[PDB]
C-alpha cells in the first residue's frame, strides 16, 4: 500500500530506458526496466545456490558451499559440478548487484534527488568485483575468488590472511581497518547526539541544532556540523570500501611475500645508524 | 555536473560562537579562547571553538598523560636511551603484560610491574572522560545517549584488559600496550583458542561491524542526496516533516520494501554501533574461559563446513610443473 | 564567448604560420637522425 | 587551404593549452620508448662508442 | 581443496631463476670412479689421513678432498691435522653421512 | 584559492622528483617514496602558508 | 565452567540464545518506531488498505517543542497532508503512477512536490529567525571560495536571468543557505532564492542547471525580504529540484 | 613576426609561473637520467679518473 | 635588457619568499648529491686522509 | 637580579602556579622511575641485597 | 647594542611561553643523549666504578 | 647597499619567527650529520680515547 504522503511522489517518467513499459510499482516496491533484470539475476542465482546445495547433499545453511573451480582450470569454464555453477553464480550476482545499483538511479531520479546513494553502492560492488574478478584475472585463475558459504567463506578469508603470514601488518589492511572503527565511532556519536537531542530528560524541551552543536566543542573542543557529519561520515565508509578494496588486490598480484617482510624498508633506511 | 555537496563551495566566518548557557553556568569552566580554520571548513565547521574543562575532563588528561608517560618512557629505556633507536623501533616497542607465572598477584616492575601501574592510570583516565560525557550531557539538560554509546566501548574495553584476566586468575591476559604486539596479541590470541572466527559472539560483533559501515554510508548518502530540501537539519525535521523526510523514507521504500524516519534511523544507528562491542565483550569473555577451542566448538555443534579434496601441492600438481622447468 | 570572422583570419595564419616551423624542424631533425642512424 | 572557419567554433584558450600539453607528452614518450631500444639509445651508444 | 584460499603465489619472473648456486655446484661435481679389485686406497698412499676417508680409494679420496675445499671455499683444508678446521672438517664428514643415514 | 592548490601542486611535483632522486643515488622507491610524501607534506604545506 | 546443562548446551549456547531473543525483540522495538509519521497506509484512491502490516503502530511519544510552540505527538493525524493535488491515476487499479493534470513545477506535485509545514521561520536558541540575509547580519563575511555576490545568474539552457544580489546565511552555523538572484526585467520581476545546494559558483558566473531561463520567474517567492518561513523554503527548494526532470520533455522521456 | 598576439590569449602571470615550474622540473630531470647512466656521471667520472 | 618590467607581472613578496624556499632546497639536496658519492664526500674523506 | 619581580607583570599567576605545579610532579616521578630502572640506584632492589 | 627593539615586535607573553617550553625540551634531549653513550653515562658508570 | 628596502615587503614580526625556527633546524641537522659519521663523532671519540 501507499503511505500517507506517498501519493504526489508516484509520477510518471525518470526511467533511463524502458520508459512506461516497466514505469510501475508492486506492492512498496519499484520496478524498473533494472527492476525485472535484478528479478531475473538475483532469483536465477538464489535457484542455482540450492540446485548446488541438493547436489552437495545438504541444504543446512551454515554447510552450503558452492566453491569455485581448480586453479588448474586457468580462467576457462569449468564443469558446473567442479566449480562451473560458482563462475554463473558469480555472472547472476554481477548482473544482479549493477542492476540494483542503476534501479536506484531511476527512483532517486524520480524522486528528483542526488545520485549519492547508487554512487555508494558502486563502491560496495567495486570491493566485491575486485574480490572475485579482478583478483582472479590478476592471479590468472578463477579459483581464487571466495566460495560462496556462509561459514566457508570465512576459511577462504583465514587461508588468504595467513598466505602472507601475518595479515595485520599490511599497511593497506590498517589504513582500512582503522577506517571501520572510526566509521562505526562517528555513526555511534552521530546517533547519540540526535537521540539525545530530540528525547531529553523527561519533562525538557527538545534541542535544536545549536545545542548539540555546542555539546562537541564543550566534550571534545570541536564540532563538525549537522551538515559536516553526513557529509565526513560518507568519506570515511567509502574510504573503508576503497581501501579494503587495495589491500586485497596488492595481497599477491603485487606482493607474494609476506607482509611484515614488506616493513623492511622501513627499518633498513640509509639514516638509521647500524 | 549537478553539484554535488561534498565541499563548501563559499565560507562565511563571523564572530565565535561561544555555545548556549542556562543556569548551570557552563560558561565559567570554559576556555573563551576560539580559533578558525578554513582547510578544515572546506568539509565541515571551521570553528575550533571553546573546550569545557571541568574536573572528569582534567583527572582523565593528567592521568591518561601518566599513563602515556609510563608506557612510552618504558619503551625508550628499553633500547637504552637511544632517540635514534627509539623512532626506527617506535612500532614494534611496548610495554608487555605480566609473565603468567605470577597470577592475579603483583609482578616485578621490570616483569610487568609498571604494566599493572599503568594500566590503573588508564583504567582511572577512561572513566573519568565517561564521567564527563555522562555530567555534560546532564548539565545540558541532553540524552545520555553518548554516555550510553561510550559505556558499550568501555564493556570491551574493560573484558579485554580487567574483566576476563580476573576470571583467567592472571594478568598475563591482557593486551600489550604497543601499534604491533597488540595486533601480535589479536592474532595470537585467535590461535590459541582454536580459531576465533567460529566464535558466534565474534561472527555476530561482524555482523553489527559491516552493519555499522553500512548504515552510515546508507545514512551519510541519503543525507546528502536530500541536502537540497534542507536534510541536513535532521532535528527540524523531527519536530515539523519537510518534504526532505518524505523523499529520504520513499528512496528507501520503494527500494528495499521499508524504510525509517528521521529520528527512526538515528535508532537504528545507535543500536549498530553499540552492538558492536557489547556482543564482541561476550565474545572475548566466554573464550578461555568457558570454551578454549572454537573450531571444535563449531564442529560440535554442527556449523563447521567440511572438504573432500586432497590437500598437498601433489595433488594439484608438481613442484617441476609450478617452476617451469 | 565567441569568435568573429576577422579575429580567426588573424588566429589561423599565426597558427598555421607556427605549425610550419615547428614541423621545419621536425623535418630537419628526421633527416639529420636517419643519416647519423637509419630506421629502414 | 584556408580552413580559417574551424576556429570559429573552438577557444582558443583551451585548444591551445590541450594541444601544448598534448605536443609535449607525444615528444616525451617518443624520446622515451626511443631510450628503451638497445639500438637507438644514444647514452648507451656513446658508452660502446668509447670503449 | 579448491575455494579454501590454500595456495602459495609467486611471481613468474622469480619462478624463471633458479637458485644461483645450482650451476656453481655442476661446476664442481664430478662422476665418482667406481674402484678396481685390490685398488691403492688414500691410507697408504699417503700419509696422517683420518680413518673416517683413510679406507677411501687414491682417486676418490683425491676427487673428495678437492670437491670439499671447493664447497667450504677453504683452499688448505684437510692439509695440517692439528688445524682446528681439519678436526671440525673430519667430524663434520661424519655429520653428513649421518644425515644421510639416518634422516 | 588558486594559489594553495598550486602550492600543493609544486609539493607533490617535487616529492616526485625526490622519490627518482632518491632511487638515483641508491636508496629504494619505497624508502624515496617516504622522503617523497614527507617533502610534500612540509614544502608544499609551507609554501601554502608561507605565500597565498 | 566446561560442564555442559544438557547435550552440548553450555553456557556459551545460552548467552547465544539470550541474545537471539533480545534481538528479535529489539528488531520489533525499531521498526515500531519508524512507524510515527506515515501511517496508516492510505490506497491509491485515498481510503485505508485492507493490509496495515505486521507491525502494530506504537504508543504516542510527546515533544516539548522550544520557543513556545507547544507539544507534538507524533502517532496521529499529520498536518503536513496536502489537500488538492493536481493529479489523475494513469489506471483503475493500484501500484501505477500518477499524471499531472496541469503544470507540474506550478501545481507541485512529483519532484516538485512541497510539504505543508509550518508557516513560521526556523530559530536558534535565542529565539531569533535562524536564516537572514548578510546584509542584516553583523561581523559575518566570506573568508574562503570565490563571493558570488555580484556573478551573473547562468540558467539550465544558457540564458543569463539576472546578478546575485544577496545571499542568506545560517549564523548559527556560519553556513550559506540560499542566493538572491535579482531577476532580469526580461526574465522576471523582483527576487527569488535558490538554495547552495543547486548553484555551481564559477570564477565569473553561477550555474544552475535544474531550471530553465524561463521558469525563474514562477519561482516562490518570500512573504518577506528579511525571513523565510519553513513552508517557503519547502516550496522553493521542491521547485528547483522539480526542475531536474520537468524542465524539458529529454528530462522526463528514458535517456535509452 | 605575428606571434605576439599570444600575449592576448593567455595572461602573462599564469603562463610564467607554468613556464618557470616547467623549466627547472625539464632541467631537473635531464640531469637525472644523465647522472643514472654510467658514461655521463661526472661525479663517478671523476672517482674513475682519480683512480 | 628592460627586464625590470618583471616586477609589474609578479608580486615582489610572492616571488621573493618562494625564490628563498627555492635556493635553499636546491643547496640543501645539491650539498646531499655529494655526499652520497665516494669521492666528493669530505667527510668521509678526512676519515681516509687521517688513516 | 633583584628586579626579577615583574615577571608577574607578564605572566597571570594563576596558570603559571598551576603548570608549574603539574611540571615539578611530572619531573620528580621521572627521575624517581629513571633510578628504579638502574641496577644501582634502586633502593627496593638493594634492601634485598642486603638481606 | 640596541637589540631591545626585539620587544618593539615580538609579544614577551607569546616568546617568554615559547623559550620555556623550548630550553626545557632541549635540556632533557641533551640529557638523554649522553644516557645513550657508554662513556657519558653517569648511571651506568657509578655501577662500573662500585664493582 | 640598499638592501633595508627589504622590510618594506617583508612582515618584520612574519620573517623573524621563520629565520628563528630555521636557524635552529639548520643547526641541529648540521649537528646531527656529524654524529652520524665516524671520524667527527666527538661522543664515541671520547670514549675512544682513554681506552
Ligand atoms: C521478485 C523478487 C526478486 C528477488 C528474489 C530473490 C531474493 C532473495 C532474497 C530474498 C530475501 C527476502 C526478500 C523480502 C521478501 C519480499 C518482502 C515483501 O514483499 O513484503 C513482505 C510482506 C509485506 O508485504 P508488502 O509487499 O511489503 O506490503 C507492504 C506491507 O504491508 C507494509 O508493512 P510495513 O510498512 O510494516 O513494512 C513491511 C516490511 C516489514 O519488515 C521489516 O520491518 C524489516 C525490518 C527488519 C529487517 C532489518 C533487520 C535485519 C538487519 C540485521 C540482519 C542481520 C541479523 C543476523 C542475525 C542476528 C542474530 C539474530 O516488510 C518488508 O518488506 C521487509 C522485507 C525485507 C526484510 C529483511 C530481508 C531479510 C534480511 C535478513 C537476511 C536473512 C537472509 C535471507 C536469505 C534468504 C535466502 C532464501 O510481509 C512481510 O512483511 C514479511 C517480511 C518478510 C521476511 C522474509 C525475510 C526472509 C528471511
Ligand atoms: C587471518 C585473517 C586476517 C585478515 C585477512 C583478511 C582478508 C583475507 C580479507 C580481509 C578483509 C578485510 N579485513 Mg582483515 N584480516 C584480519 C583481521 C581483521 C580485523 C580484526 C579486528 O582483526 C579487521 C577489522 C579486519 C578488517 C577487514 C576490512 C579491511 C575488510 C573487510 C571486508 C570489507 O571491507 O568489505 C568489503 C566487501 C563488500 C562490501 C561486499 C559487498 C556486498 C555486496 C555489494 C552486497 C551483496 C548483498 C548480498 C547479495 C545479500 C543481499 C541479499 C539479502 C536479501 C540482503 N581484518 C585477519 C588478521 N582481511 C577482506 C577485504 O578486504 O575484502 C575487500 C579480505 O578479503
Ligand atoms: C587473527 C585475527 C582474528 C580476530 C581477532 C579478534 C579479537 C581478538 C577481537 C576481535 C574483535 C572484533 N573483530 Mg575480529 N578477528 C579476526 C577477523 C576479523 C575480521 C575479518 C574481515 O577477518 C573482522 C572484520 C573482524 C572484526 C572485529 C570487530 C567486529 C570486533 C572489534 C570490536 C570493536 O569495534 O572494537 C572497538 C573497541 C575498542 C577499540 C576498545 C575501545 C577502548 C576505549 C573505549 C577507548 C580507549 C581510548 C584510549 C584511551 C586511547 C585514547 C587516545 C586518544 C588519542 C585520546 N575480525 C581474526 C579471526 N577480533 C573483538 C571482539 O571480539 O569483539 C567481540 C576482539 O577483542
Ligand atoms: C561503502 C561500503 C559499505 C556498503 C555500502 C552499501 N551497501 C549497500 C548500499 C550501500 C551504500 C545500498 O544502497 C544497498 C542497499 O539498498 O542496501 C539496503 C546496499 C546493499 N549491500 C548489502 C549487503 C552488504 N553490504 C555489506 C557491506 C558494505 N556495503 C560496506 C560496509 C556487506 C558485507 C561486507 O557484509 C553485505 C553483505 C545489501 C543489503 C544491499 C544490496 C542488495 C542487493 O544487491 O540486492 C540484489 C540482490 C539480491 C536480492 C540477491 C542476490 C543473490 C545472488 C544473485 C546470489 C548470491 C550471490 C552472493 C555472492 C552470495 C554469497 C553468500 C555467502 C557469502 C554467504
Ligand atoms: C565500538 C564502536 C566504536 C567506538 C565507540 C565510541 N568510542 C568513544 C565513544 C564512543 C561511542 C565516545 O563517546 C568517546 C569519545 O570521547 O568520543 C569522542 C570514545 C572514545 N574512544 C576513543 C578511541 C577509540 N575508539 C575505538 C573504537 C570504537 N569505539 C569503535 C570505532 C578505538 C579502538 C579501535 O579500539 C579507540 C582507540 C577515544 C578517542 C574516545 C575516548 C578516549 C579518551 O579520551 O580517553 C581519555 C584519555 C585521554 C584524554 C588521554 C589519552 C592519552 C593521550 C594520548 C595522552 C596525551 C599525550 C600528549 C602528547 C601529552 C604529552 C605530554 C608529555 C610530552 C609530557
Ligand atoms: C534519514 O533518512 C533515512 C531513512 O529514513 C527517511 C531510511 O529509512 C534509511 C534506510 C535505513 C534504515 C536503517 C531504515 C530501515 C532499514 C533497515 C533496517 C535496513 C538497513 C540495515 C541493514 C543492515 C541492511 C540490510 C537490509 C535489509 C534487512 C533490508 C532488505 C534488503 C533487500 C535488498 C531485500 C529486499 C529486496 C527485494 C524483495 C527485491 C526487490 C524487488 C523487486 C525489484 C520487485 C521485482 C518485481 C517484478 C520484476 C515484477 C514481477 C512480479 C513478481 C516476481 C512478484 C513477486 C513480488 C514480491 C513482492 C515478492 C536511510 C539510510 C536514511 O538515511
Ligand atoms: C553481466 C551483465 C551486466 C549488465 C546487467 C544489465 C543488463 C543490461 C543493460 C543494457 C543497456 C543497453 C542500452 C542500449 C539501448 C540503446 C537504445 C537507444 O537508446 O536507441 C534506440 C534504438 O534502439 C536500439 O538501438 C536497439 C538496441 C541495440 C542493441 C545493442 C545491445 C547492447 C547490449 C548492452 C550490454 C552490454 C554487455 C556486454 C556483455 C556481452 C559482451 C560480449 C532509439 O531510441 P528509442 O527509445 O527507440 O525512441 C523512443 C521512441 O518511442 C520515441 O523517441
Ligand atoms: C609507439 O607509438 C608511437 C609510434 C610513438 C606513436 O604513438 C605514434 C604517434 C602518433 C600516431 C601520433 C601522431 C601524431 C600527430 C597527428 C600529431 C600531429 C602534429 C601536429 C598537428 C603538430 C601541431 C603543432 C602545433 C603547433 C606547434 C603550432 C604552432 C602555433 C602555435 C600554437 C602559435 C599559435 C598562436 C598564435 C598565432 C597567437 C594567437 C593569435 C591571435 C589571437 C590573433
Ligand atoms: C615523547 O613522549 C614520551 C612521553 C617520552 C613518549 O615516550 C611517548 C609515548 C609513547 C610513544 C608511547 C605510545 C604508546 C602506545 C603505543 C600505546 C598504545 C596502546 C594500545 C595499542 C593499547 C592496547 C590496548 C590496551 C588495552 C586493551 C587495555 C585494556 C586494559 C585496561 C586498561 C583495563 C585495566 C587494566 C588493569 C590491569 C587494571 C589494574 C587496576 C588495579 C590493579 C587496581
Ligand atoms: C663523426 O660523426 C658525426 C659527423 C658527428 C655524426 O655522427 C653525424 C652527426 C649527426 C647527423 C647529428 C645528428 C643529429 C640529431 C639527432 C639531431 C637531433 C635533433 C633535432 C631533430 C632537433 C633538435 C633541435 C630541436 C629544437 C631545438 C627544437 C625547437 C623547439 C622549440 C623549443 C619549440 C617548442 C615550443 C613550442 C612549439 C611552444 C608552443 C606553445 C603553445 C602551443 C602554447
Ligand atoms: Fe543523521
Amino acid at each position: 500500500a501507499l503511505l500517507s504522503f506517498e501519493r504526489k511522489y508516484r509520477v510518471r517518467g525518470g526511467t533511463l530506458i524502458g520508459g512506461d513499459l516497466f514505469d510501475f510499482w508492486v506492492g512498496p516496491f519499484y520496478v524498473g526496466f533494472f527492476g525485472v533484470t535484478t528479478a531475473f539475476f538475483a532469483l536465477l542465482g538464489t535457484i542455482l545456490i540450492f540446485w548446488g546445495a541438493s547436489q552437495q547433499g545438504t541444504f543446512n545453511p551454515w554447510l552450503i558451499n558452492i566453491a569455485p573451480p581448480d586453479l588448474s582450470y586457468g580462467l576457462g569454464m569449468a564443469p558446473l559440478m567442479e566449480g562451473g555453477l560458482w563462475q554463473i553464480i558469480t555472472i547472476c550476482a554481477i548482473g544482479a548487484f549493477v542492476s540494483w545499483a542503476l534501479r536506484e538511479v531511476e527512483i532517486c531520479r524520480k524522486l528528483g534527488m542526488g545520485y549519492h546513494v547508487p554512487f555508494a553502492f558502486s563502491v560496495a560492488i567495486f570491493a566485491y568485483v575486485t574480490l572475485v574478478v579482478f583478483r582472479p584475472l590478476l592471479m590468472g585463475a578463477w579459483g581464487h575468488g571466495f566460495p560462496y558459504g556462509i561459514w566457508s567463506h570465512l576459511d577462504w578469508v583465514s587461508n588468504t590472511g595467513y598466505a602472507y603470514l601475518h595479515f595485520h601488518y599490511n599497511p593497506a589492511h590498517m589504513i582500512a581497518v582503522t577506517f571501520f572503527f572510526t566509521t562505526t565511532l562517528a555513526l555511534a556519536l552521530h546517533g547519540a547526539l540526535v537521540l539525545s537531542a530530540a528525547n531529553p530528560p523527561k519533562g525538557e524541551e527538545v534541542k535544536g541544532p545549536d545545542n548539540e552543536d555546542t555539546f562537541f566543542r564543550d566534550f571534545i573542543g570541536y564540532s563538525i556540523g549537522t551538515l559536516g557529519i553526513h557529509r565526513v561520515g560518507l568519506l570515511l565508509a567509502l574510504n573503508a570500501g576503497f581501501w579494503s578494496a587495495v589491500c586485497i588486490i596488492i595481497s599477491g598480484p603485487v606482493w607474494t611475500k609476506g607482509w611484515p617482510e614488506w616493513w623492511n624498508w622501513w627499518l633498513e633506511m640509509p639514516i638509521w645508524p647500524s | 555536473p549537478e553539484y554535488q555537496n561534498i565541499f563548501t563551495q563559499v565560507q562565511v566566518q563571523g564572530p565565535a560562537e561561544l555555545g548556549v548557557d542556562n543556569e548551570n553556568n557552563l560558561t565559567e569552566e570554559r576556555t573563551t579562547g576560539t580559533g578558525f580554520s578554513q582547510l578544515i571548513g572546506w568539509i565541515g565547521n571551521a570553528q575550533l571553538g571553546p573546550i569545557y574543562l571541568g574536573w572528569f575532563g582534567i583527572i582523565s588528561l593528567v592521568t591518561g598523560t601518566l599513563w602515556f608517560n609510563i608506557v612510552g618512557f618504558n619503551m625508550l629505556s628499553q633500547v637504552g636511551y637511544s632517540i635514534p633507536e627509539f623512532i626506527r623501533q617506535l612500532f614494534w616497542l611496548a610495554l608487555e603484560p605480566p609473565s603468567p607465572e605470577y597470577g592475579l598477584r603483583m609482578p616485578p616492575l621490570d616483569d610487568g610491574g609498571w604494566f599493572i601501574i599503568a594500566s590503573f592510570f588508564l583504567l582511572v583516565s577512561v572513566i573519568s572522560w565517561w564521567l564527563r560525557s555522562y555530567q555534560l550531557a546532564e548539565m545540558h539538560k541532553m540524552g545520555k545517549h553518548v554516555a550510553w554509546a561510550f559505556a558499550a566501548a568501555i564493556w570491551l574495553f574493560l573484558v579485554l584488559g580487567l574483566f576476563r584476566p580476573i576470571l583467567m586468575g592472571s594478568w598475563s591476559e591482557a593486551v600489550p600496550y604497543g601499534i604491533f604486539p597488540h595486533l601480535d596479541w589479536t592474532t595470537a590470541f585467535s590461535i590459541r583458542y582454536g580459531n576465533l572466527y567460529y566464535n558466534p559472539f565474534h561472527a555476530l560483533s561482524i555482523v553489527f561491524l559491516y552493519g555499522s559501515v553500512l548504515l552510515f554510508a546508507m545514512h551519510g548518502a541519503t543525507i546528502l542526496a536530500v541536502t537540497r530540501f534542507g536534510g541536513d537539519r535532521e532535528l527540524e525535521q523531527i519536530y515539523d516533516r519537510g518534504t526532505a523526510s518524505e523523499r529520504a523514507g520513499l528512496f528507501w521504500r520503494w527500494t528495499m520494501g521499508f524504510n525509517a524516519t528521521m529520528e527512526g534511523i538515528h535508532r537504528w544507528a545507535w543500536w549498530f554501533a553499540v552492538l558492536t562491542p557489547i556482543t564482541g565483550g561476550i565474545g572475548i569473555l566466554l573464550t578461555g574461559t568457558v570454551v578454549d577451542n572454537w573450531f571444535l566448538w563449531a564442529v560440535e555443534h554442527n556449523f563447521a563446513p567440511d572438504y573432500t579434496q586432497d590437500y598437498g601441492y601433489e595433488a594439484y600438481t608438481t613442484y617441476d610443473g609450478f617452476l617451469g622447468r | 564567448t565567441g569568435l568573429t570572422d576577422e579575429q580567426a583570419q588573424e588566429l589561423h595564419s599565426v597558427y598555421m604560420s607556427g605549425l610550419w616551423l615547428f614541423s621545419a624542424v621536425a623535418v630537419v631533425a628526421h633527416l639529420a637522425t636517419f643519416i647519423w642512424r637509419p630506421w629502414f | 587551404s584556408k580552413f580559417y572557419k574551424i576556429w570559429l567554433i573552438f577557444d582558443p584558450r583551451r585548444v591551445f593549452v590541450a594541444q601544448g600539453v598534448f605536443l609535449f607528452l607525444l615528444a616525451a614518450m617518443i624520446h622515451l620508448v626511443l631510450l628503451s631500444t638497445e639500438h637507438f639509445n644514444w647514452f648507451e651508444l656513446a658508452a660502446a662508442n668509447a670503449a | 581443496p579448491r575455494g579454501t584460499g590454500m595456495s602459495v603465489p609467486e611471481f613468474v619472473s622469480d619462478l624463471d631463476t633458479p637458485d644461483p648456486t645450482i650451476e656453481v655446484f655442476l661446476a664442481s661435481t664430478s662422476d665418482p670412479v667406481i674402484p678396481e679389485e685390490g685398488a691403492q686406497t688414500a691410507g697408504e698412499a699417503y700419509e696422517n689421513v683420518d680413518p673416517v676417508l683413510a679406507d677411501l680409494t687414491v682417486e676418490n679420496y683425491d676427487r673428495l678432498l678437492a670437491a670439499m675445499r671447493s664447497w667450504t671455499g677453504i683452499p688448505d683444508l684437510l692439509e695440517d691435522p692439528d688445524h682446528y678446521q681439519s678436526k671440525v672438517a673430519i667430524n663434520m664428514i661424519q655429520m653428513n653421512q649421518t644425515i644421510n643415514e639416518e634422516w | 584559492m588558486t594559489c594553495t592548490i598550486t602550492c600543493w601542486g609544486i609539493g607533490v611535483l617535487l616529492g616526485i622528483m625526490t622519490t627518482v632522486g632518491l632511487m638515483v643515488v641508491g636508496w629504494s622507491f619505497l624508502q624515496g617514496a617516504f622522503m617523497g610524501v614527507l617533502a610534500w607534506l612540509i614544502v608544499g604545506g609551507v609554501l601554502a602558508v608561507a605565500v597565498c | 565452567m566446561e560442564e555442559t546443562f544438557f547435550g552440548n548446551f553450555d553456557l556459551a549456547s545460552l548467552s547465544l540464545w539470550l541474545f537471539y531473543g533480545f534481538f528479535a525483540l529489539l528488531i520489533y522495538y525499531l521498526q515500531t518506531e519508524n512507524m510515527r509519521e506515515g501511517y496508516p497506509l492510505e490506497d491509491d484512491d485515498g481510503n485505508t488498505a485492507a493490509n496495515q502490516g505486521p507491525f502494530p503502530l506504537p504508543k504516542e511519544k510527546t515533544f516539548k517543542l522550544q520557543h513556545g510552540r507547544g507539544e507534538l505527538t507524533l502517532p496521529g493525524e499529520d498536518v503536513q497532508r496536502r489537500d488538492n493535488l493536481a493529479l489523475r491515476k494513469t489506471a483503475h487499479g493500484n501500484g501505477f503512477p500518477m499524471e499531472p493534470t496541469g503544470d507540474p513545477m506550478l501545481d507541485g506535485v512529483g519532484p516538485a512536490s512541497w510539504s505543508k509545514r509550518r508557516d513560521v521561520p526556523e530559530l536558534d536558541a535565542h529565539g531569533h529567525p535562524k536564516i537572514v540575509p548578510m546584509s542584516a547580519a553583523e561581523g559575518f563575511g566570506v573568508s574562503a571560495g570565490t563571493d558570488p555576490r555580484g556573478l551573473p545568474v547562468m540558467a539550465g539552457d544558457g540564458e543569463i536571468v539576472g546578478l546575485v544580489s544577496d545571499m542568506w546565511i545560517d549564523e548559527a552555523e556560519q553556513l550559506v543557505r540560499y542566493l538572491e538572484i535579482e531577476l532580469d526585467p526580461e526574465w522576471g520581476d523582483g527576487k527569488r532564492l535558490v538554495q547552495r545546494e543547486m548553484v555551481r559558483i564559477k570564477s565569473d558566473r553561477v550555474k544552475v542547471r535544474s531550471i530553465y531561463g524561463k521558469h525563474f520567474k514562477n519561482v516562490p517567492k518570500t512573504k518577506s525580504p528579511n525571513q523565510v518561513t519553513l513552508l517557503e523554503e519547502d516550496k522553493i527548494m521542491a521547485y528547483y529540484a522539480g526542475g531536474t526532470l520537468y524542465a524539458d520533455e529529454s528530462r522526463l522521456e528514458p535517456q535509452l
